[PDB]
């Protein structure tokens, strides 16, 4: 998956 | 238990390390954003960082001890490329050591009878200090340690016997921590090296913190819906989920112990001394699968018994996305917590979003406040519920490679107020941008993060793995970034973050946190905006909203301290890593601050109604403060609806 | 006039033969039928996979070579392809992944060194390209294809040091092997219109001459597109893909810098 | 605390 976070 | 040096289990790198190590680092050094070489150079960098890792407070290792170690800090690169990893493991290995010694050394401070009165001080940074020279610079290190630490808890205003026996429970056990230590502890810290030596985001997860990552995304975990705490050898179990299989059962209660672990064609396994994750890994399994515990009652008993489960998939709520209802009079504005893009997040809100249609609500709140990020699509989707069509985001790989990511309508077309903070990052970011650029909705509270990468995510488990290797546990998994995100401005929240419509008071205030202090976070840029259509023009409403918010402010006692609040933040930041140790004057000062913190509760009441009564409630409940931020910018959301109406 | 023509080297496209069809007949009643265990029916998809590949038919390949790993997880061989479709198609990352693999399973897959260096270098990591590509070098000195490869990794870095390298493999070399004219011509030991010369002295037949151009059209078309000739470049790259040989990496290759420089264009 |  492709993650925006922190 | 441990009172030897040779009591210290001397850590071993896995059998399975090696080809992690090796899988962690063909992905880093071939697909990262930030194309680096994993030279020399690059690997005494990482070296260092371990180190820092290692031993955060200059406080354990000595000068001796690094300057042995470095004369092979260049060699890290061919370590992880080959996975034997020698020196991470030597060095840890040493560190535990030092450590073990250092707390064996505060062991003696601590009897020696000192109270002080002194003007010395204590200093919280550590952080770019020399290593101690010799013996006498760590323990003098320590004595100063162990002084902050009894000092600190005598302004509880304990005895000097209790302190003593607070702080001997606290160095024993953190050997006792010691003597727990995995190879895995290891060799996660070791990739961590690594991994925030190219960018701030960039991570290896073992294979347990693999696990709790998909469960924060996914908000569901399988086994059997427990919270469990370790006191002292014990699992207890804190707290049990609610539909969860250790509830529904009837047959297991609050306080009471686990010692005792069974798969199901195999023995009750007994860890009564083992670490917590070590336990839960037990506990936890795929679900319609069977566990058996073994339980020591809650009382004083001696008696177990055995309780057999069906684990089962329980969903964390607590995560989830939350809805309620402020009330203004006639006026009401809804309110959606979200604390993170969570996976299936957007299909949540839409639930939501059709009660509030039920209610009337005139306007609503997206409270992003301390929201980390997640899932990009999950940004893009919650997007499109506002937006009827367009570019809700832009990506950009290293070779200039621009793409653009869009939804599918929009299910809420009101007066839209987007809540942030510093804390309020990556994908929140991303929609707060895009309601923003779009005209769609107001944006209120403080600068963001700064937050603009992509990162992927991939497991590093191969297909034959199992087949190959069926003894091996899993691997892990690691996030890189891969991209680069700008809005549809062609703007980028890379180091600047969002800057909001209105801004709160600790908005304007120099900020200590951010992406921007992030070690090799990656520079602001720009690109070409995107082509999109703009939902609704609010500039036209600023002035307005401003005065309007700015009265408000002034006025209120909450939204003073918090004024006040700041000046004075800003007379103590020279001297905020540098605590007094003088145990007369922490008191006036630490008074001096409690006597303000139980005052000005009461400007508030008799402002009001008033609400409560208290000369001096010196001993509150368990107290629940106000939201301010929230409160006030309720008030804007009902502004800004009363404006679109007059147009 | 008209006469010019007359300088034209090509070759009849090729055409797949009979036997490759009846093979390809064959194998679907096999698939169809009860006449294989797991591992026989493992090994014949992957027979499949190479012989649809072998024809230009990727897509069916491809799904042959999945399914066979569906079976047999443990295949060095399927993922081989597997990684260079994915190099194909531009996904040099997961092309990468799939490389490692052939390699974990058996470190002595030499081809895999030249094709993950081949991805790698499409990739843009060219120093990373430069150690696949050293050590498929290495493995077989002789062969002139891998220091052609070498040096268009090495081009990247550094183009005289590049250029003295593939000097001393090929002083070094035994010298035998048509490839070695394609070397000497970047070398600037011939020109173009001998290296043309020898490519049709050197060809036998129909089939033997449509590999040649298959390769020699790539290495003319990267040799001017270096220099920013995108005109000669492209005209060379068709030209390579006109000899329809579906299996060379030159084939594959040259359809990929078309590719790439079709997107350019679509930009501005 | 973790849940299990």
């Amino acid at each position: 998956a492709a993650a925006a976070a922190a | 238990d441990i009172t030897r040096a040779d009591q210290i289990p001397v850590l071993k790198e896995e059998t399975q390390h090696a080809t992690v190590s090796e899988r962690v680092t063909s992905r880093f050094t071939r697909s990262h954003y930030r194309q680096f070489d994993l030279d020399q150079a690059f690997s005494a960098k990482i070296f260092d960082r371990y180190l820092n890792l290692l031993d955060y407070s200059h406080n354990v290792l000595l000068a001796s001890d690094v300057e042995q170690f470095a004369k092979k800090k260049t060699e890290l690169g061919d370590e992880l490329r080959s996975g034997k990893l020698d020196v991470f493991y030597d060095l840890y290995n040493l560190a535990q050591k030092r450590r073990f010694e250092r707390y064996q050394y505060a062991l003696s401070v601590l009897e020696k009878p000192m109270d002080f009165t002194g003007n010395d001080t204590y200093n919280l940074d550590r952080s770019k200090a020399p290593w101690p020279k010799n013996e006498a610079e760590l323990n003098a290190l320590w004595d100063s340690k162990v002084k902050f630490d009894e000092l600190s808890l005598k302004l509880t205003g304990k005895t000097d016997k209790e302190i003593r026996e607070t702080l001997t429970r606290r160095y024993k056990f953190a050997i006792r921590r010691l003597a727990q230590t995995n190879s895995e502890d290891v060799f996660s810290l070791a990739m961590t090296a690594f991994a925030r030596e190219i960018d701030p985001h960039t991570n290896y997860l073992s294979p347990r913190n693999t696990e709790q990552f998909n469960t924060e995304m996914s908000l569901s975990l399988e086994g059997i819906g427990a919270v469990l705490q370790m006191d002292d050898d014990y699992t207890v179990i804190n707290s049990m989920v609610a539909g969860g299989p250790a509830a529904k059962s009837k047959a297991i209660s609050v306080g009471d112990k686990i010692v005792g672990v069974g798969q199901t064609g195999k023995p009750m396994v007994d860890v009564i001394g083992w670490r917590l994750d070590d336990v839960v890994a037990l506990i936890k399994g795929p679900k319609g699968s069977k566990v058996r515990l073994e339980i020591l009652p809650a009382g004083k008993g001696t008696k177990t018994r055995t309780v057999t489960l069906t684990r089962e998939r329980i969903r964390l709520e607590d995560r989830a996305v939350k809805m309620s209802v402020k009330t203004v009079g006639k006026e009401k504005v809804g309110v959606l917590d979200i604390p993170g893009f969570y996976v299936g997040l957007t299909d949540d809100v839409k639930v939501q979003l059709q009660k509030l249609e039920k209610q009337n609500v005139s306007s609503v709140i997206i409270d992003l406040r301390s929201n980390g990020g997640g899932a990009l699509t999950e940004a893009v989707s919650l997007s499109g519920l506002f937006i009827p069509a367009g570019p809700i985001v832009q990506v950009r790989d290293n070779n200039g490679k621009v793409r653009e990511d869009s939804d599918t309508q929009v299910f809420y077309k009101g007066p839209l107020v987007v809540l942030v903070d510093r804390f309020s990052a990556s994908a929140s970011e991303i929609f707060a941008a895009a309601m923003q650029d779009y005209g769609r909705a107001l944006v209120v509270g403080e600068p963001t993060f700064g937050a603009g990468t992509v990162q992927q995510y991939r497991s590093l488990n191969r297909i034959y793995d199992q087949m190959l290797r069926p003894e091996w546990p899993a691997l892990g998994s690691v996030q890189y970034t891969i991209q680069k995100f700008y809005r549809v401005n062609g703007g980028s929240t890379q180091r600047k973050g969002v800057t909001p419509d209105i801004i709160m008071p600790t908005g304007n205030e120099e900020t200590e946190t951010g992406e921007k202090f992030e070690d090799n976070a990656l520079p602001w840029d720009s690109i070409d905006a995107a082509t999109y259509v703009k939902s609704g023009d609010l500039t036209a409403f600023e002035p307005e909203l401003l005065k309007e918010h700015n009265a408000r402010i002034a006025k209120d006692p909450e939204f003073q301290n918090i004024m006040k609040d700041i000046a004075r933040f800003n007379a103590m930041k020279d001297k905020r890593n540098i605590v007094s140790l003088n145990y007369a004057v922490r008191e006036k000062e630490n008074n001096e601050d409690d006597a303000t913190r139980l005052a000005r509760l009461n400007e508030r009441f008799k402002r009001e109604g008033k609400p409560e009564l208290k000369k001096l409630d010196d001993l509150p409940k368990d107290y629940q403060e106000p939201d301010p931020y929230l409160d006030e910018t309720v008030n804007i959301a009902l502004d800004l609806a009363k404006l679109e109406k007059a147009r | 006039n008209t006469s010019w023509r007359k300088s034209e080297v090509l070759a009849v496209p090729l055409q797949p033969t009979l036997q490759q069809e009846v093979i390809l007949a064959r194998m679907e009643q096999i698939l169809a039928s009860r006449a294989l265990t797991d591992d026989e029916r493992a090994q014949l998809l992957y027979e499949r996979g190479v012989l649809y590949d072998s024809l230009g038919l990727r897509a069916l390949a491809r799904n042959d070579f999945s399914q066979a790993l569906a079976i047999r997880p443990d295949m060095p061989e399927v993922f081989n392809y597997l990684g260079i479709y994915l190099t194909q198609a531009g996904n040099f990352d997961a092309a990468y992944e799939a490389f490692d693999s052939v390699l974990e399973l058996d470190p002595t897959y030499n081809y895999a060194h030249l094709n993950r260096g081949i991805a790698l270098y499409y990739g843009g990591r060219d120093k990373l390209a430069q150690d696949d590509l050293l050590a498929f070098y290495q493995d077989d000195p002789n062969d002139p294809f891998r220091s052609l490869w070498l040096y268009l990794a090495e081009q990247k870095l550094d183009e005289k040091q590049a250029k003295e390298v593939l000097k001393q493999h090929f002083e070094k070399s035994d010298k035998e092997q048509w490839g070695w004219n394609i070397v000497e011509f970047y070398l600037g030991n011939i020109s173009e219109q001998t290296l043309m010369e020898r490519l049709k002295a050197d060809a036998t037949d129909n089939t033997s001459l449509a590999e040649h151009l298959s390769e020699t059209n790539f290495y003319l078309g990267k040799y001017y597109l270096s220099l920013g000739d995108l005109d000669s470049a492209t005209a060379l790259f068709k030209l390579a893909v006109a000899n329809n040989v579906h299996n060379f990496v030159e084939h594959r290759y040259a359809l990929l810098e078309l590719s790439l420089l079709g997107q350019d264009q679509d930009d501005l | 605390a973790a849940a299990a």
